């Protein structure tokens, strides 16, 4: 707790797997607000 | 794409027979007016020349491309089919 400025606190990324980013993106799906609608399924529709 | 050859009226005659020279196979003709092209500034100038020389003439009215609305922003449209899939 005492002010310490001699250690690297960003060590969590030493054990990130290949799917870490996509796993986090999957967890941030129930918080997202509903997307806007263009009105068509795609520009080719 | 150049449009500089579509600015003057022309008067060409009907195409007559071309046959094959028996010696060298060239294209022979008996039509003295097969290579006759006249240039006129206006349709009325061309019609006047044709009637003066007694020829029968058919007039084709000029075809001009119509003005078109071209927007580069329509290439990226929120809800229209004009959005391009590639650039």
């Amino acid at each position: 707790e005492p002010f310490d400025n001699t250690t690297y606190k960003n060590l969590q990324h030493h054990d990130y797997s290949t799917y870490t980013f996509l796993d986090l993106n999957l967890d941030l799906s129930k918080f997202r607000m509903p997307q806007p609608s263009s009105g068509r399924e795609s520009p080719r529709h | 794409s150049g449009v500089n050859n579509t600015k003057k009226w022309k008067m060409e005659f009907d195409t007559r027979e071309r046959w094959e020279n028996p010696l060298m196979g060239w294209a022979s003709t008996a039509d003295p007016l097969s290579n006759l092209v006249l240039t006129f500034s206006t349709k009325e100038d061309a019609v006047a020349f044709a009637e003066k020389n007694g020829w029968s003439y058919d007039v084709e009215e000029r075809k001009v491309p119509k003005p078109k609305s071209k927007s580069y922003g329509a290439n990226f449209s929120w809800n229209k089919r004009t959005r391009v899939s590639t650039k």
